């Protein structure tokens, strides 16, 4: 198989850039349309991290950061696919995550909530998926985090995501949300996203019979990327 | 056929899970840093800085920066190259960095990357890829770094010369300087108002 | 791969242990609620059954225990796919069968129904399912059974089956009815099962593609059984 | 009848002059709102084009242009009224028409299109319309254009069309599409337009009654300009 | 597995033989009915073509036919999977298409249609699928053509299509068109097909997602033929 | 389950892909023919000729015709065949061909295919399978035909004694002849009216 | 009672239909262009010439440019004009033309119109309507041209009063020039930012 | 304007030839397939027929065949319009209708039918359309008619009609049904066509507003006929 | 669009309304008939006379039939023809008349019309349109009758080489003979069976 480009991003099943709804947008957000450009090597290569620079501990954010005992909060495990907009799974790509604790409180110099620090989390995981493009950590649900939008915003809770794959084009940050939260429908920033079925993609759903009794509950989230298109003709990427 | 999952802000704690350090916490041994230089990389050694203005002419405190590159004989260290050339074994070609809290300055220790072939034969200017997260950015900005010493590679460069604004090429060449035997190139990018940087959807 | 337990059994999913409308469940149901324990060792290993063991007619009823001639009947192949609630196939499971003849008359020294004995039909069958779990078996169609629950009950056509697979948790035995047949809208016995979409789930379908010209009709059957959950974190099953 | 000024233009029937989507609106759309004037002759009065300096192949772009041989591609007739608003014909109008080929090809400097070039077609044609607001013109049906708005953009087969009539005000410019290209739906240009109705009024609709037997298709379609109203009372105008 | 018949094909998913409708059948179609056989060896036998015969632009109809130039027209991408009924992929099948050129005229000695011939297109190309039953060819996309059933007859743009896959059985010709094409719903010839849903099984789909920036666009379109049942019992084939 | 793709008429032009060379195309390099006989083929060389003819009687100038037999063994060169015989190595036992435009006459140029196992440990006669594609037919018509030399063997099909209708059968068995040295089987085919051929639905 | 058909840009190649020779295309024999003046038509010839530059100050080199103007009387040559005077016979009054592709400047020779009635009694102030078509503009930008030399018909006129940002209004006036012997009106419209062209919904 | 060909006829708005409920249909109707032509100056044209020719009373079936007095039954006026299928009106086209009496009587030599004759009846008329394609007679409302089809048949009320217009392909005849006749939805010859909506074109309606007085009702009944598509380029009639 | 109104058979009574004379019913004075040659007709006189089979061979005892024919130059008395030249003024070109109701027969007294300009420039051979009306007629019948003594212009007939069925043209084609010293042209329509007689849809 010779790969071609990835294909189009579609921009209507992302946020537009400028967003008044959420008001940090309206300074840092080009007034010039994006220049839409034909794929070269440098796009659709990416770097490659090797697990052996990754600890044990490195997807287990109940763990990795604990002191004295463990964080305080609700032990829940998040496992899902990676796979590119074909169906494709995604091998071994460097999934980054950072959240909240319990108290919806960021380990971070920044962060002045009165909501409550806990010395047993940091808050920050990462992992590599597998051949299957299935991936898994383990965390404390994050609390709600009160942020100055308006004056009284109210994040719903939210884990971080970053995924680093096999295309530079396939750079992809974003957040995902716990199923039932009613936060989720007044978020500004989430209603940044244009369509209703766009927003529910980024929902984590309960995964019961993944539960580990008297231990910990489950979530089940997928990530799709861009794919590559394959090519049976010219080969014009160089 | 599925859709590409949507985007959504890094937002100001973006450190916390992609640069740990300098949020104060020290969870990995391994650190990912914009140090994308090692002891038997090969290529003249060069800094890459700047600063990010928002719509009010303020640098952003709060950005995180990538950059991606190939290395000095223009060979990405990727599965994904095709040249058939064998890469820089020492070289990861990838590198993330935070601006100051502060001053909102940051910066990359790299390589100067080599010409990278172009779609039809062509042949690309040497240049890096770059990218920006933070607060108030709905999807990853992406952008490209050119010389201004390689103005001759730059006229013939494919992507620079798709932008039909002509004007608008020049916000991205970074200006070469010598801090004593250092070289740097100054790259400050502006998201919003006049000059502001050209950005692509890749 | 390092597996945990088997998924808790949905009780909801079966029918309770006391069921008045079927009579003999009175006395033959504990009184005191279940006792649930977390698995160990003893509950998720199960033993293995070798083919060597097998005849090469133990699938095939039709010729199983045919002496002078065929058995007088509709012949009928019944085949489908044994996989565990996750979807994953059920490999070398053992799967037995037993049923009446096509008079509705079981060949049991307690049986004392009217209806007519077959000198060619035994009704009693077993197989192990294959590396994809699937299973075949060829029969005749079992003809509705009268009994005494109400004094005019009838079994719609059925055939009993029973599973032995890789865990003792998922030791199954049930019973599959036929497409169309209107007793199975009256059975006590289908009745206990609580909801609607779980009694389906025992109706064989009919499968005419797979129908043998001038020879035999066709069932579809799938089985699902409880499957086990894996382990990333600690491992307590030991 | 004493004619008074044209009906305002509802601009919410037209795309606004700001369309994101569409990429190069947004370097050239005013910052400023329109400025609404009250019409004076100058915006109620416009040219007259004498049919004596037309050819007799300028509404037939089979021929127009045709050298050694006819233009390859699919033979299509269209017609349609001209009507004001409230439903006069509108006489003596100057259509112009202009396409890409059947390859998608534009025969202008500017197009690179690999899209192959037809030697016997040129791609602009003009009328007038008669007594009844009727038009006809002769064409090949143009495949649809690859454009850079976001990379991978397509613009649905379309012929430009531009009229220029009884008022200043009436002066139009559009483009008319053909029923059943499933590329309408995902045109950015075409999305500029706020309602679905308005964009359903530049769909050139199949009229099979008016097929030429082995010969040609034809095509309907309408165009709708502003009317003016009549004055019962004062007439300010002048 | 020991291969038995193919499935009996379903005469209610074809078009009758005798069709008024479509008047060149009403004196090529047997007034007697066709008599059904139980397959043996001949019809469950097929011929094996080597790739090695094939050349380089056997697929690609834009330049298997080039002489000066390329062919005018819309440069298309046709894809799609083969699959037999029981959804197993049909590999190394032999796939030959036939078309008309972009003017809806055919380079055959019998056609005298007034559409435009392109001295650079052809209109027939072939291939392998491959082990995932896949395929692949280019071409510009036909026009339209008028015929003589009745009078003013016209066939929808269409891409004649033959497979030689694994049984004689399975041989089939048939014709497959473009998603919102108008001329669908009223051709005689697609409507000697009973049910509405196969019907709809000769229309390629866009694919959108799978065009190629600046260059061609892109049709998906599966084909499903006859599949083998698998016999478990006795092999009466021979 | 999935429903096979409904059928339709190979029209008028058929010839344009799967005859190129008789719609005067040369585009393919290797075509393919109406000749079944190799080098090295075994087996008695044969013709097969005749006509197909409408409801009036009238032949149909625009028909595709192509065979699929067995070598002089009996044995299908498909891996399909389950015989476990070697089959002849030079023997593809396809053909395909058109009628003449102007007489309608069509031809192969084979082997007379041996006896091939029939169901339940019969013996099939000797026969090829035909299939007709063209305008005005919606599904490929299938028939098969069997040799009046083989009377005796025919006598004991299972295919032809399935048919009910005895008159019927003698529709399938093409008549021997000698164009001097070069032996001929005539086979008409008639879709129409009395004397029309039987088709199979296999 | 019908909506009007809605409005679509004129695409990047507008000439095609508009100014076929200006594409390279001879179907016509006659072709509308930029020239309103005849060899007996009355009134002082002028030039207006100008470009056309977009939000970065770039100008366009695809636009398509028509005007719309009186006679040297103020009369319309439309049977619209219900002034009761007789038109110069020898006047279309209208015009069209195309930037150039390389440098962007348009231009028009004709003659400069004579005062126009206004509404309710009032006189306008000479003035040339013209409209602007080009890839990016979704709808016919309209727009007025009034001179420089006209001072006091400027100051009393209609429309310019009837805009009260009063520091606009000058962005409707050309400047008068005298290449030699020739009257030349320099008109540059900006479509957006700073001293943007006011438009017109007419 | 040039005149070209009549519209192709639909012969999916009209009854097949063969229709076995109809049962003298049977041995009546071709086997073959009609063949289409292309239409020439004798296809176009059609005779004309001088308004000198016809009597006072040709229109009126109440009176032109009445002898001592008034025939017995259903005063009725039957009026309406007969346009192409474009719309345009049929100007003096030639309309002659003829019908049995209130008996369900015909005055033919070949009725036997025990319904009583009326010596004051004819049954027959005809007129020609005026300017605007506009008709009107006279009549009595026939009654019900007994007829062997299946033995117990009947024809619901009906008046025959029959058409030559402008064009021979014009030629028509036929027959329309009263609003509410119960006969209407049974009758095999109405039946043999197809669409429903077709079946209702011959219904002619109440029209009460035009009911005169203390004397007759009166229904609306219009006619369309096909129509010429007008020619704007090559005019290959001739 | 409207569509066509649907035909109905014309029924078993057709002559009441169409030719009530043969019905016995005396209403109008005047009554179209079979008989188009009037005292001042041009043309050589000749008598066109027939049966209509059913798919019995027998014949229909209550068939209508109607003819249309140019005069004796092939120039229709139609407003619509558009050959320029003048029609014979005493000539209808129309006739109708029904089987007997006894035997079958039917027959027209008529002229023999001239060669009728083709499409695209053709000449057609001589010919009347015929039609059909009767009980068990869904839609009235399309035929054409042309005549044997005209062979040459036959074999270069446009519609009849339209007929790709060869062998059908001469059920078209009406055979000469000479009762005495008058012309007549017998012509047999079977509807059903074998020599069917070739219908159009015009
Ligand atoms: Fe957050
Ligand atoms: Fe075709
Ligand atoms: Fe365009
Ligand atoms: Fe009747």
């Amino acid at each position: 198989i010779i790969w071609g480009a990835y294909a189009q991003r579609n921009t209507e099943d992302h946020p537009p850039a400028y967003a008044p709804g959420y008001k940090t947008s309206v300074l840092r957000s080009p007034k010039n349309a994006l220049i839409s450009i034909a794929e070269t090597l440098s796009e659709v290569t990416a770097p490659h991290f090797s697990a052996d620079k990754f600890g044990p501990k490195d997807n287990d954010l109940i763990l990795n950061y604990a002191k004295d005992g463990l964080p305080i909060g609700e032990r829940v495990i998040v496992h899902g696919y990676v796979r590119d907009q074909f169906g494709r799974p995604v091998k071994n790509a460097l999934v980054e995550v950072w959240q909240a604790n319990a108290s919806g409180r960021y380990r971070h110099p920044n962060d002045q909530y009165i909501g409550a620090m806990d010395p047993n989390f940091g808050g920050c995981g990462r992992m590599l998926t597998d051949d299957n493009g299935y991936y898994v950590f383990r965390t404390i649900k994050p609390g709600p985090y009160p942020w100055r939008n308006r004056i009284n915003e109210w994040r719903p809770a939210h884990i971080h995501f970053s995924l680093i794959a096999d295309g530079w084009a396939q750079r992809l940050i974003s957040q995902f949300y716990f199923e039932g939260d009613t936060l989720i429908d007044s978020c500004p920033i989430l209603k940044t996203i244009p369509s209703e079925q766009q927003r529910r993609a980024l929902i984590a759903l309960e995964d019961k019979s993944n539960f580990i009794e008297a231990d910990s509950r489950c979530y089940r989230f997928d990530i799709t990327l861009r794919g590559r298109r394959a090519t049976y003709f010219e080969n014009d990427l160089t | 056929e599925l859709k590409e999952t949507p985007s959504q802000t890094g937002g100001p704690y973006v450190h916390i899970g992609l640069l740990p350090k300098q949020a104060n916490i020290e969870v990995f041994e391994h650190n990912l840093d914009n140090n994308l230089v090692q002891d038997n990389t090969q290529g003249q050694r060069i800094r890459l800085e700047g600063q990010v203005f928002d719509g009010l002419g303020l640098p952003l405190r709060d950005v995180l920066i990538e950059i991606w590159q190939a290395d000095t004989n223009g060979v990405y260290p990727s599965q994904a190259d095709t040249q058939g050339k064998q890469v820089d074994p020492n070289f990861l070609g990838w590198g993330r960095t935070g601006a100051d809290f502060g001053t909102g300055f940051w910066s990359f220790n790299t390589i100067k990357p080599g010409a990278v072939p172009g779609r039809k034969g062509s042949t690309q200017a040497p240049h890096i890829s770059l990218i920006i997260f933070a607060r108030g950015i709905n999807i990853g900005l992406h952008t490209r770094v050119y010389f201004d010493d390689e103005a001759e590679a730059n006229a013939k460069d494919p992507v620079l010369n798709s932008i039909e604004w002509a004007t608008r090429r020049q916000t991205l060449v970074a200006k070469r300087e010598e801090r004593d035997g250092e070289v740097v190139y100054r790259f400050d990018i502006r998201i919003q108002g006049e000059n502001e940087t050209v950005f692509f959807d890749i």
